[PDB]
RNA sequence: GGUGAAAUUCUUGGAUUUAUUGAAGACUAACUACUGCGAAAGCAUUUGCCAAGGACGUUUUCAUUAAUCAAGAACGAAAGUUAGGGGAUCGAAGAUGAUCAGAUACCGUCGUAGUCUUAACCAUAAACUAUGCCGACUAGGGAUCGGGUGGUGUUUUUCUUAUGACCCACUCGGCACCUUACGAGAAAUCAAAGUCUUUGGGUUCUGGGGGGAGUAUGGUCGCAAGGCUGAAACUUAAAGGAAUU
């Protein structure tokens, strides 16, 4: 598996959560 | 491993340099892995010069030559084209043949 | 309804200007003269495109074209005059090789007979007898002094004397050779070719410098 | 319109299922031309070849 | 002693033109496309259409009037291929063979001085 | 190489080295005395001169500095000394 | 038109093509190399200017003024974000023809952001020569690039020197090579990756099985996107390097 398309994903978790924690604040 | 001691090619003393756009697949190659054949060929063919010579104005007026630099790229360097692959033995050989 | 364009065409023939050797160049096939849109005013902004080495017979200028405008509309015959003195491609790139410096000096100029010309120079640095050094360069700042000398030539040779001895001496390659003859004492250089003639702006029609390159 | 050139010599033997000889023909009428012509068969030197093709020439198949 | 025409051969890797103009270029005499002559689109950038496109110039023209031809000579370029393709030299050859006596060939393929951006998209064409 | 005297150097290999790089720190410079063809005596000029020079009295340029040496101007006599 | 095939789209409106010019915006081919420059990233129309810089010269001057450096800073490709201009080209999304078992993937056609700028930010790259930097020395050979020296050196001629371009001899500085090992390597390879068991020339900075992981938590820097910093639980006996058949 690509390292990069990994990193993406995990960026896009990360941003996903972030938007996650901004709706419950 | 490294394949080379000049790694790619070329960039020593330079680094980060221009690109150019190849012959066949077009691709943006760095102008070193750009692998320049050099064309030199007469208009014609070299059966189709006696007939030429036979029916013109000009007689024995010679020919034009085209003079067309290839950029044929690492890629697309090689179908049934140029520069082939060498034995790992047999690369430090930088002569034209 | 018949489209054949042969009898809807007439058959003009075209006489270079009396700086060439040769009086007649072709044939230009263009349209049969109708009744509004008349062959006279449907020509002038046609240029013909030449070569040297028929209009003067010697094959020494089997390179470089000529550019010539119409500008003269007489009975059954065009009389042009002079445009673009410009260059083969083959040749040109036949000069360029591998490890000689390009030199290309861009000269923008203004005639005495009120005309915008544009002049080009391409040099290159020669392998001279006995040289061991297989590459063949120059020094940078060498080559900014050959184009400063270049420059000088051009604004000495140009602001004298119309277009039609500027012609006369590109004919057999004079200025080339006086080129070299001055820039023999900074960098050796072979070739030095005056490449391209580019005119930009013509004021008036005129008669007289017309008829003064005809007869 | 009918035309015909002996051959000289082959040019090797050239086919992706191979067979087909690359030749050199010569016109027996004006020997100034020798072609490279593509024959399909058994075929060696000095002899008339018939050609319905009177111009148009490839080497290689492929 | 002869009338004189200018071939223009538009010879690009997919279609041939056999372009007869002028001498100043801006009249036309006959064109037929090399891609007309046979109605198989394999067969465009094949040699033998473009002699046959040549064939049919040279019939068109030899017999009318033009006699002598200076034969220009481009395969497209600037950003597409900057090299003569199939057909133009096939178209040469029928020119000469038909009869026409030729007035000096020449290569006028339209070179840059570095251009804009071509096709491609960096990674490039994908065969 | 075995042996090699780096004490007593041969006045060729010496003159091959720059300067320096000899066991002996010496320059290579030989400053020298002029004899212009206007003056009648004797004036001190450097080889290697950096600025524009002038004889005695009268403001005439001896020598052009252009990268290492000085371009003696015209043709004057000259000494080590 | 287009490709390995065709098919989209454009068309008796004259498309395409052939001239001429004009319009615009980027881009500076061929010369272009085992070459230059720069702290890197970078940089290629010329000529004007405005400063800077190495290298070389140097019987100059100063006199240890130094080397590397956590802190903190200055730059830092491209994409991306803000505005304003510009908007040819190529072209993420987006359409649309195909190909396909299935293409929203490669191929083909158009096409808003963006590319290019003037102001900001951002601070990452296989930012790679994957070789921290400054030193010192050990091996031979040419070849360049840059500046110097000596040629009773050669054609350059305007008589003759004087230049400049050449040729040999040297060096000095730089990018690099080629040849060996006599060293060092785990080897592949290396004139440094050598002087490293005979192990301390100076210094910064990193790593301690693989994974979890550059993740979770904090902190900060950011308009945002993110970057800097950076775990553990658990989890396995391998992951990996170079070579070999
Ligand atoms: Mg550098
Ligand atoms: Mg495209
Ligand atoms: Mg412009
Ligand atoms: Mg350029
Ligand atoms: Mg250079
Ligand atoms: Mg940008
Ligand atoms: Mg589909
Ligand atoms: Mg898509
Ligand atoms: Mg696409
Ligand atoms: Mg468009
Ligand atoms: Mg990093
Ligand atoms: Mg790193
Ligand atoms: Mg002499
Ligand atoms: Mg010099
Ligand atoms: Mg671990
Ligand atoms: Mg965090
Ligand atoms: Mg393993
Ligand atoms: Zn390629
Ligand atoms: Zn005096």
């Amino acid at each position: 598996m690509r390292a990069k398309w990994r990193k993406k994903r995990t960026r896009r978790l990360k941003r996903k959560r972030r938007k996650v924690r901004a709706r419950s604040k | 491993p490294k394949k080379r001691a000049s790694n790619g090619r070329n960039k020593k003393g330079r680094g980060h340099v221009k690109p150019v756009r190849c012959v066949n697949c077009s691709r943006s190659v760095p102008k070193d892995k750009a692998i320049k054949r050099m064309a030199i060929r007469n208009i014609v063919e070299a059966a189709a010069i006696r007939d030429l010579s036979e029916a013109s104005v000009y007689a024995e007026y010679a020919l034009p030559k085209t003079y067309n630099k290839l950029h044929y790229c690492i890629s697309c360097a090689i179908h049934a084209r140029i520069v082939r692959v060498r034995s790992r033995t047999d690369r430090r050989i930088r002569a034209p043949p | 309804r018949v489209v054949d364009p042969f009898t809807r065409k007439e058959w003009y023939d075209i006489k270079a200007p009396s700086t060439f050797e040769n009086r007649n160049v072709g044939k230009t096939l263009v349209n049969k003269s109708v009744g509004l849109k008349n062959a006279s005013d449907s020509l002038k902004g046609r240029v013909v495109e030449v070569c040297l080495a028929d209009l003067q017979g010697s094959e020494d200028h089997s390179f470089r074209k000529v550019k010539l405008r119409v500008d003269e509309v007489q009975g059954k015959n065009l009389l042009t005059n002079f445009h673009g003195m410009d260059f083969t491609t083959d040749k040109l790139r036949s000069m360029v090789r591998k490890w000689q410096t390009l030199i290309e000096a861009n000269v923008t100029v203004k005639t005495s007979d009120d005309y915008v010309l544009r002049i080009f120079a391409i040099a290159f640095t020669r392998k001279q007898a006995n040289q061991v050094k297989r590459t063949s360069y120059a020094q940078s700042s060498h080559i900014r002094q050959i184009r400063k000398v270049i420059s000088e030539i051009l604004t000495r040779e140009v602001q004298n004397s119309t277009l039609a001895q500027l012609t006369s001496k590109l004919i057999p390659e004079v200025i080339n050779k006086e080129i070299e003859n001055a820039t023999k004492d900074i960098f050796p250089l072979q070739n030095v070719h005056i490449r391209k003639v580019k005119l930009l702006k013509q004021p008036k029609f005129d008669l007289g410098s017309l008829l003064s390159l005809h007869g | 319109p009918v035309t015909l050139a002996k051959v000289i010599k082959v040019l090797g033997r050239t086919g992706s299922r191979g067979g087909v000889t690359q030749v050199r023909v010569e016109f027996l009428e004006d020997t100034t031309r020798t072609i490279v012509r593509n024959v399909k068969g058994p075929v060696r030197e000095g002899d008339i070849l018939v050609l319905m093709e009177s111009e148009r020439e490839a080497r290689r198949l492929r | 002693s002869q009338v004189f025409g200018v071939a223009r051969i538009f010879a690009s890797f997919n279609d041939t033109f056999v372009h007869v103009t002028d001498l100043s270029g801006r009249e036309t005499i006959a064109r037929v496309t090399g891609g007309m002559k046979v109605k198989a689109d394999r067969d465009e950038s094949s040699p033998y259409a473009a002699m046959l496109a040549a064939q049919d110039v040279a019939a068109k023209c030899k017999e009318v009037g033009i006699t002598a031809v200076h034969i220009k000579i481009r395969a497209t370029g600037g950003t597409r291929s900057k090299t003569p393709g199939p057909g133009g030299q096939a178209a040469l050859r029928a020119l000469a063979r038909s009869g026409l006596r030729i007035g000096r060939i020449e290569d006028v393929t339209p070179v840059p001085s570095d251009s804009t951006r071509k096709k491609g998209g960096r990674r490039g064409r994908r065969l | 190489v075995l042996v090699q005297d780096l004490l007593h150097p041969t006045a060729a290999s010496e003159a091959r080295k720059h300067k320096l790089k000899t066991l002996v720190q010496s320059p290579r410079s030989h400053f020298l005395d002029v004899k212009c063809p206007g003056c009648l005596n004797i004036t001190t000029v450097f080889s290697h001169a950096q600025t524009a020079v002038t004889c005695e009295s009268c403001s005439t340029v001896l020598c052009t500095p252009t990268g290492g040496k000085a371009k003696l101007s015209e043709g004057t006599s000259f000494r080590r000394k």
